[PDB]
């Protein structure tokens, strides 16, 4: 004839979460940048034999 | 002198890569956990001091 409870009281849990992030960066760009491809010498010939 | 009559294109390179793993059976008191908790404390302190 016994009856159950509507529900069972459960233990409660507390959760503590930490998330830590650090970012660092360095950027340098220095010097003299020259041309690396330049025109070369040229030669040409032309004649009319007849 | 032949370099006045010849063009050369050259490329070279190398890549090295290693991937390694280490498992350990731990608890919350183990050295691996403690070191990372220490790292978190240090990160918080650095942020505070800035």
């Amino acid at each position: 004839l016994a009856t159950p409870s509507p529900f069972d009281m459960e233990k409660m849990v507390w959760l503590d979460v930490n998330i830590l992030e650090i970012r660092k960066s360095v950027l340098e760009n220095f010097g003299v940048d020259w041309s690396k491809q330049i025109p070369g010498p040229f030669a040409a010939f032309g004649k009319d034999f007849v | 002198l032949g370099n006045l009559f010849k063009s050369t294109n050259f490329q070279s390179g190398n890549t090295d890569l290693v991937i390694l793993v280490t498992p350990r059976v731990v608890s919350a008191a183990s050295l691996e956990n403690i070191r990372q908790v220490s790292q978190a404390v240090e990160m918080k302190d650095e942020y505070r001091n800035t």
